């Protein structure tokens, strides 16, 4: 109930480098209602062997990975374990997950500033799911709206920039409308020409 | 090509000959939760949030990584020593927040498509290297089995100081300089 768990690999019997990777992916949908564990053994970039729990056994994927698999699949106790790592390793960490990562919200901070172009800048937010809208006089603009892709900061915070095209004039009032889980009610920021 | 609400790697394990060096980390929705130091034998959390009710046995990492050594050597032989192909890295620098001359901010330098996981991301103030106020992420995994690393530099925007992300990596002929200025 206390620590996180992980997946466990197995013994299979211009400088140059040889790289080996092992990724123990879990895959979540509807909370803990759909969970798929994959287990990827990788030589350099070639995925060579895999245990995907929608499958129930090891499988090679390049010639290279075949002895590795043949052997493990024979070893009854390994399957035994690897079959139940989707409950031992995946659901577990999602429970500890539900109680930390998946409760942490961070209010984005909106800023509008000139290029004639006009940039609504939405900085520092988490989770990833955000919706940004522009408005020219309480009236949704969409044709001018050009966004950057979502920007992952990798300090657990995201940003996005969302540009709007406007040939300006007096009177005109432009407004950026941002909705995000951190928030009880949407943020709006206006810019006066 | 897999759909899911959340993707976690409860086991990014990486071992390689050059060094030899390895790494162990856990990622969740594309963000690094912790990495395990492989000398100091210690879980190094990336949010103080996790250092509240949760730990993780750093021994488990070292066991995993020692196996990778075992299994790597085996596949080196088995492959007739097919070495890694040095790909070419995608590099950017941007600010963490809108920039106001005089008001403190952070430069984020994002070195992407890194392979193999060997790289020297350094910073540069007016062409003399800065080493203080820097800090980087570990290696972050991606689903085509390359990596990305992100270095950070806390700076005071002024119409006086100009910065360069010097990225050294075998895929390149010479070290890449991405360069950045504030607008005055």
């Amino acid at each position: 109930p206390q620590p996180e768990q992980p997946e466990q690999p197995f013994p299979q019997p211009s400088p140059e480098d040889f790289v080996y990777q092992f990724k123990g992916m879990c895959y979540f949908t509807n909370g803990t209602e759909r969970v798929r564990l994959v287990s990827r053994s990788i030589y350099n970039r070639e995925e060579i062997v895999r245990f995907d729990s929608d499958v129930g056994e090891f499988r090679a994927v390049t010639l290279l990975g075949l002895p590795a698999a043949e052997y493990w699949n024979s070893q009854k106790d390994i399957l035994e374990r690897k079959r139940a790592a989707v409950d031992r390793v995946c659901r577990h960490n999602y429970q500890l997950e539900l109680r930390t990562t998946l409760q942490r919200r961070v209010e984005p901070t909106v800023t509008i500033s000139p290029s004639n172009l006009l940039v609504c800048s939405v900085t520092d937010f988490y989770p990833a799911q955000i919706k940004v809208r522009w408005f020219r006089n309480d009236q949704e603009e969409t044709a001018g709206v050009v966004s950057t892709p979502l920007i992952r900061n990798g300090d657990w915070t995201f940003q996005i920039l969302v540009m709007l095209e406007m040939t300006p004039q007096r009177g005109d009032v432009y407004t950026c409308h941002v909705e995000h889980p951190s928030l009880q009610s949407p943020i709006t920021v206006e810019w006066r020409a | 090509d897999i759909v899911a609400d959340h993707v976690a790697s409860y086991g990014v394990n990486l071992y390689q000959s050059y060094g030899p060096s390895g790494q162990y980390s856990h990622e969740f929705d594309g963000d690094e939760e912790f990495y395990v130091d492989l000398e100091r034998k210690e879980t190094v959390w990336q949010l103080p949030l996790f250092r509240r009710f949760r730990r993780f046995d750093p021994q488990f990492a070292l066991t995993n990584i020692a196996v990778l050594k075992h299994n790597l050597n085996i596949v080196i032989k088995r492959s007739n020593s097919t070495a890694a192909t040095n790909e070419v890295p995608e590099v950017t620098v941007f600010s963490k927040s809108p920039v106001t001359l005089g008001q403190p901010n952070t430069l984020i330098c994002l070195v992407d498509n890194i392979f193999p996981p060997v790289v020297n991301i350094t910073w540069l103030s007016n062409g003399h290297s800065v080493t203080e106020g820097v800090s980087e992420t570990s290696f972050l995994s991606k689903s085509d089995h390359s990596f990305f690393k992100i270095s950070y530099l806390t700076f005071l925007p002024s119409a006086d100081e100009i910065y360069d992300c010097k990225v050294e990596h075998w895929g390149l002929d010479e070290p890449l300089l991405k360069h950045w200025e504030p607008e005055i």
